[PDB]
């Protein structure tokens, strides 16, 4: 959940 | 180029980045991430080489996102290297590395490798 | 980390970088290839993740060089993303990517890919 | 997997592969460029690790090309590492290396780096 | 090159690897990550461009291992491109990929990247 | 007109 | 303790 | 004689 992800 | 990027684009995993590129190669603007908080934008600086050739070829530019805003710390860094090609449809095509600060024995695993597109649709 | 990077930084090959790193974050410098002069020296901007954690982990950065200054333009840029590690030996170990505007058809053979390792010796 | 992998597959520029997967994780077959003349067709070989999770998740593999044959020798290879996904639209999404032999002084600059996605389609 | 491939290599985090290059540019061979057991031995399959130039250039190579043998079963694979230089101190220069088999979700962060730079000492 | 590229 | 690393 | 190699 990284927030280069989705979502976050 | 310059005013062609300057705006809003969309990659294919749902994130949005703005950008401002300046006169002189300067990229200024944020990368948001999801939902459609301000906990998921974080700052985004890069340059463009603002003189690119006039043979239809994309303007090379480059950008960082250093993963820490005031909701979020993920003690990482990614830079996205690619060039934007202008046109009824434009797009920014990148290959990117994160990396992860790490341990020095967790060294050799702490960047990753992918690639993004965007557009403006 | 912040302090420890501000400061000039040399690679293998010979290159030189000077970079003030801000108190949120922010990466400001130049870049100078060769010679020891003007010529060589290119913009550098970047950002660095300035709340690193305190078990030994290296603290994640990264910033973009466009190939474009007074004397020179090569229609390219190269984004360095790496960690700076502190100490006795400080180092900031990279890998980059450096990609050139290309024509549409060339664009499959746009980026090289490379690794650097920076020290203050 | 193995089954799965066995057979054609295409990319977006136009290559086509065809590979064998055999019981013990070898990848053994040929890779075509154009045209559709032997002299396109290239030796490749690699690995895929044949017991994958059963949370539906791809199969890891890689292969190897090196860019010689009795028509030319481009003094190159090129790594594909990447995972198959079966099913309805199965695809094997890699990520590339491409290396050429250079002189010391241009090793700096002997890689590239990009991506494939190839289809049975 | 080929005779001169042939041989024990070691890198600079204490894997060794075991390599025949035969004549028609295949590589064959075994690679071993550390404590000296069967167990850490993986196999290795690669190619590597039999004709080389004649102004001192490398030859360009690849392999691939996939991380499964009879006591682990990593579900990855790692390809590493690159070249060899040989003389009084021989090295293969090295940029590896490193790809896990994800779900779909988490395809995007699937694969990492290095660098290793092996010798016969 | 590397082989890996179209055509060639 | 991925097999590519030390030590394992 | 890219600008991110020696010399130049």
């Amino acid at each position: 959940c990284h927030p280069q992800g989705p979502p976050c | 180029a310059e005013a062609g990027i300057t705006g809003t684009w969309y990659n294919q995993l749902g994130s949005t980045f703005i950008v401002t590129a300046g006169a002189d190669g300067a990229l200024t603007g944020t990368y948001e991430s999801a939902v459609g908080n301000a906990e998921s934008r974080y700052v985004l600086t890069g340059r463009y080489d603002s003189a690119p050739a006039t043979d239809g070829s994309g303007t090379a530019l480059g950008w960082t996102v250093a993963w820490k805003n005031n909701y979020r710390n993920a003690h990482s860094a990614t830079t996205w290297s690619g060039q934007y090609v202008g046109g009824a449809e434009a797009r920014i095509n990148t290959q990117w590395l994160l990396t992860s600060g790490t341990t020095e024995a967790n060294a050799w695993k702490s960047t990753l490798v992918g690639h993004d597109t965007f557009t403006k649709v």
